[PDB]
């Protein structure tokens, strides 16, 4: 079908085009890294059965913002008023556009410092397509009558 | 032994399978008059005919409904299809199969559509005969 | 600016409101001999000049007469009796014909005007037609006809002179119907063939003249085009569809040159306001039943497909969508899928008792 | 292939593109009589005739309705309009256009609005008949 | 750009302005025909006219409407308003005015309340013609 | 389109012009001051499509008032009652007046100290306009009949 | 050609009745019934008619705004002399083609309506009429 | 107006349409109006097909 | 144009009513020549609708918004346009009788 890891690499793709700060996945790196750094993963992926071989997803991709010298706060405006001219429509991954429904971010308060959350929801239907057997040709066919 | 459930349904339409579809549904009312006789308080009926009806409601996939009567309908002429509808739960004892004969459409849609929605239409019919397939 | 006052009445006659768009009957002739060097276009039978020599008189009566209607324009080209064969058909080209027939049909001229013809038809896009005797060239533009030594009007006639009275005979008959199958009076005598004969040349080589029933007829009047291409077809062989397709071609280009080049920019809007003209050029065709009615136009996608792939777009994967509203450039591809109606040439019939 | 949303919808109305534009909608009823035929319990329908109808939502941006009928209304006069829907999504497969002719319009709203709440106006009609374009 | 919203709302009547207003209404629903021509499947319409109709409301904070048609009603005389709507929203493109004149109401409520609700009082009417002022 | 940026600063000089104590945006900076200082930053964002150009946006400011001292509370509800009044309908950016829908305050018990949390709601709609591409003039157009 | 615009609406038709403009008009009818006598002619089966001569009928409908009917005629019929009045009637729908005009006259009414009012019911005037001559004017 | 209040130093580089037709002018009033005249017929031009 | 020059140019104003005034009494004067069988009295006269979006548009106004039916109306400075179709008589020239034995 249509695999997670293009669309992921596909925004990691865009990201990296458009910002120079670097770009992660995992937690020990974000930990690790000793300036801001983005944050990119798949937070939830619901499936629906609509059909008898289709499917409707709906998936939620989370980025976030972590300044660590924490007195680049207007960076993190400045940031999110970039973010908001990449996405506004839909993005293209294997050549299928996918519609964006929802547009939602938001700035809390973790552990001690400020970060920025940016969520966005794609919507689209994906199906699976089973196997075709080759059968042989029929010959020898003998009915039994029992009664 | 399970209920059979409503995914695993295939229609045919014409001949040609409907790969969308989300509903189906035939159904058969019979014309009673209320008949009173003499001496007994019980009103009894009386069975007169029966009408056909139902619809189909499928995602708006293809412009396929229109290739079927948009052009015969302003011209004079009304089309009557025939379909089959097959519902075989892997689950359920077997598969049964339905043939509904002499189909005549209520509507035609031309467009529908709403910002943030995915096209959806549904269609009535009614019918007239109907033969019956792989019983249960 | 401001001027004196005036007021002004006009009368003219009622419009004609016919397009008439590219000429479709005219004829082109070319002969050689000393008088009357250059063209003498002959606008009726009354009017020829007497400086033609009387061979060359009993072509053009040859040439006069069609099959139902008398032709519309004739246009003869006069050719120095030695006079290099080049040099006419250059002129010719300035001029524009539908039929070109060559009473002499030397076997030197015929593969210059085999190549010529091909030239024009495929380089050029410009759709025209000659008529050849012993041409083997299988074109849809060469049409080739064989019949030997005819006698008409109680004299010989060859075969090559009688090419023309073949050209006038087709140039004749109006689009609607086909030369297919019609009885001519002329000739009163033919050389005795059989019918499988007929047959055997009919099926692969050119269309020959046969006898049946009350009097002498075409037999199964086609250009012959014994290859046979996925592309071209059969329908291709026959000579009334042929001949219907390159009127059409030619009339699209006048229509295309007129107005929808250099004059506006493209755009896929502008494509589709194209599409919707030529859509209604073909329901115009069709109204006098030239061809089917429920022929299609759209955006050629494989041609613009090899176009992108020229350009290094290198679209390994893309929307079809997306592929039929690219950008383009200076250039737009098209294609139609039309019907050509037939005239009746074969029936059956069952009867029970 | 997916089905085509809502949201890629466009409308022109009598040439000029309706900008604000929230649902479309535009269906056609066939109107059938109850035949009743001897030594037949199934009751078939003839097909009579149809009749179009269908409304337009927009967002109240301008007063683009009243220029276009309020003046000829009350001289008495009643102006029929043409109008074309094309539906055109990215994912989709491809693009339908609609040609739907002779409308007339049911109502005019000459000013609605509630505190709190964004400007609304909607306006059904009926046409006759249709063409179509760009089939699917 | 933006949708005008309807806050800005304001309202004249009969010269006096109304501080307190909830919600206002004027609408336009024509007279249609059925007329159906010989060799047509499609049913076309004729207009015949129109009808006015609309609804106010507003606060309980006085007795404004009482002052007006109370006493006059009882007497068998019936008074006829005039009514100015005017919509201004800082941030749309410009403001809008309704003339809505000869202006009929349908009931007057003499008094009506419950416990722990504020006072909310509406009225229905109908007008005949209108007049248009300051196009958008 | 419209940056956050634009309307942040806004907020922040009509604060800086009426209050005499200083403004932050960044957490170490209210950590770090002696005094009384107030918070603002914006709190979530909801864009949901409306058109097929135009997008619906709500967006929700916060603004807080931490008084160190801890003894001027009453300052705290004059604070307040001077606030009232600079937000009453609209504000002004780039001279498109964003309408004011709702205004929410309460006072809560943070850590170990009492502050004012004073929040409202804007809502405008904005658009995208995409660029547009000039075209060559046409010559040269040819068709193919296949059929 | 037939387009459902083109047929005329009552809402538009005007009356005058002895050069004056009635306002308050709801319906006019006017109709002539020909006379015809049954003929039979030997060895046909069918019957054929002889049109003889006409009789002209109609009725005027009007709101009872103002006591209108009463001043043309109500002395004049006791003293035994009866008038005679002349009715235009102008139909102009704007879709229509054009307006059509006719004349009648020598026009004498069947009854007079002194008072007929019912509570909770508003007044209306009916009178039917005959007439004799008539002209055309102005039609389509 | 738009050249008037540019006299008076309100520099409305930026301002809102609505704003500016409703700004405090001050003692004058400006106003603009488009009339059209009728003018008499002068040259006329017929044509007729037989 | 004796009757034009004479009666209508320069003493009234050019306005829609007046076109059709104009237009009635032309057609009133072909009516007068009917009768002198010269002509046949289905010629009409009507407003040159052509001739008048051709004005507009040299002039530069867009004519898009505007009804149809409005653009006819619309002002047209000095210039007034017309059209008219007519059919003329002749004497019978020429004969053909084929009789049935």
């Amino acid at each position: 079908m249509l695999k997670y890891k293009e669309i992921l690499e596909t925004i990691i793709e865009i990201l990296k085009k458009n910002f120079t700060e670097s770009i992660f996945i995992d937690d020990e790196s974000v930990q690790g890294s000793e300036g801001s750094c983005f944050f990119v993963s798949i937070l939830s992926v619901i499936c629906t059965p609509v059909m008898l071989n289709t499917n409707n997803k709906d998936i939620v991709i989370s980025i976030k913002y972590l300044p660590k010298p924490q007195s680049k706060s207007i960076r993190m405006y400045e940031i999110s008023d970039e973010l908001n001219k990449l996405f506004n429509r839909n993005i293209k991954v294997t050549d299928r556009k996918l519609n964006i429904t929802k547009l939602e971010q938001s700035i809390k308060k973790e552990e001690s410092i400020y970060v920025l959350n940016f969520t966005f929801t794609l919507n689209y239907l994906d199906s699976v397509y089973e196997e075709d057997v080759v059968y042989e040709n029929m010959k020898e066919i003998n009915l039994n009558l029992g009664e | 032994r399970n209920v059979m459930s409503g995914t695993w349904g295939e229609l045919w339409l014409d001949g040609n399978k409907v790969a969308e579809v989300k509903k189906f549904q035939a159904k058969m009312e019979f014309t009673k008059e209320d008949i009173i006789i003499a001496g007994q308080m019980g009103t009894d009926t009386k069975y007169m005919g029966y009408k056909g009806k139902g619809s189909i409601t499928l995602y708006h996939v293809s412009s396929r409904m229109h290739k079927l009567i948009g052009e015969k309908i302003k011209r004079g002429s009304e089309p009557r299809f025939v379909a089959i509808s097959k519902l075989n739960d892997p689950d359920s004892y077997g598969a049964e199969r339905i043939a509904v004969k002499n189909i005549a459409f209520d509507d035609l849609t031309l467009a529908d559509w709403e910002v943030g929605v995915k096209g959806e239409i549904e269609a009535p019919f009614t019918f007239t005969e109907y033969d019956f397939l792989d019983i249960i | 600016a401001i001027g004196l006052p005036s007021i002004n009445i006009s009368f003219k006659e009622l419009a004609t409101t016919v397009k008439e768009r590219s000429a479709r009957g005219i004829i082109a002739m070319v002969l050689k001999d000393a008088k009357a060097l250059g063209l003498n276009e002959i606008h009726e039978k009354e009017d020829i000049p007497v400086d033609l020599s009387a061979e060359n008189k009993e072509y053009i009566n040859l040439a006069l007469m069609g099959n139902v209607n008398t032709p519309n324009k004739l246009l003869v080209y006069v050719i120095e009796g030695e006079a290099d064969i080049q040099t006419a058909l250059d002129f010719l080209e300035t001029k524009e014909f539908n039929y070109l027939c060559m009473p002499k049909a030397v076997e030197a001229d015929k593969t210059a005007i085999k190549n010529w013809i091909i030239k024009l038809r495929d380089i050029d896009k410009v759709k025209v037609k000659a008529v050849l005797g012993k041409v083997v060239g299988n074109h849809e533009g060469i049409i080739n006809f064989t019949t030997e030594d005819v006698l008409v009007g109680e004299k010989k006639y060859s075969v090559d002179e009688f090419t023309s009275r073949v050209a006038g005979l087709i140039a004749g008959t109006p689009l609607s119907q086909s030369v297919t199958y019609t009885k001519l009076s002329d000739v009163v005598d033919i050389p005795k063939m059989t019918k499988v004969d007929a047959e055997s040349r009919v099926n692969k080589g050119e269309l020959i003249l046969i006898k049946e029933a009350g009097a002498i007829r075409i037999a199964r009047g086609v250009n012959s085009l014994t290859e046979l291409t996925a592309e071209k077809g059969e329908m291709f062989q026959k000579i009334k569809i042929v001949d219907t397709l390159d009127i059409i071609h030619s009339d699209i280009r006048k229509v295309i040159i007129d107005d929808y080049i250099g004059k506006v920019t493209n755009s896929y809007d502008n494509k589709c306001l194209l599409i919707v003209a030529i859509k209604s050029y073909l329901e115009e065709l069709e109204k006098s039943a030239l061809i089917e009615s429920d022929s299609t136009v759209e955006i050629d996608f494989e041609a613009q497909k090899s176009y992108l792939k020229s350009k290094g777009v290198d679209l390994s994967y893309m929307t079809l969508q997306e592929i039929k509203e690219a950008n383009t450039g200076s250039k737009v591809f098209l294609k139609a899928k039309i019907k050509v109606l037939d005239a009746m040439e074969d029936i059956d019939l069952s009867i029970e008792i």
